[PDB]
């Protein structure tokens, strides 16, 4: 197998806790809806999460 | 001439036998029982049904995250 580099990692990581992530959490998902629902098709409809990194 | 029995002052006490106090019987009971029990299940379906609504909200916060 072949893997992507150490680059295309180390992105700006959301460093929050569990409750403050679950704090808003409800207003969150129901109003972005372009990158995330399409990301599910990038994971369900085609597998191998090594292709799907954008 | 100093002997016992009095000229008067007596009872007597009874030989009888009685304490039949009723008692709320005979279709009065089996009516307070069912009337209490149906108040219980009526106090259900307002809590167990309502907790199932908050249950779905608890799963809701899970699903709006995890992409």
């Amino acid at each position: 197998v072949e893997l992507p580099s150490l680059e295309d990692l180390k992105v700006q990581e959301v460093k929050v806790s569990s409750s403050v992530l679950k704090a808003a959490a409800h207003h969150y998902g129901a109003q972005c809806d372009k990158p995330n629902k399409e990301f599910m098709l990038c994971r369900w409809e085609e597998k191998d999460p090594r292709r799907c990194l954008e | 001439k100093q002997d016992m029995p009095p000229v008067g002052g007596y009872g007597p006490i009874d030989y009888k036998r009685n304490l039949p106090r009723r008692g709320l019987s005979g279709y009065s009971m089996f009516a307070v029982g069912i009337g209490a029990l149906l108040f219980g299940y009526w106090s259900m379906m307002k809590w167990n049904r309502e907790r199932r609504r908050l249950q779905i909200e608890d799963f809701e916060a899970r699903i709006a995250l995890m992409p």
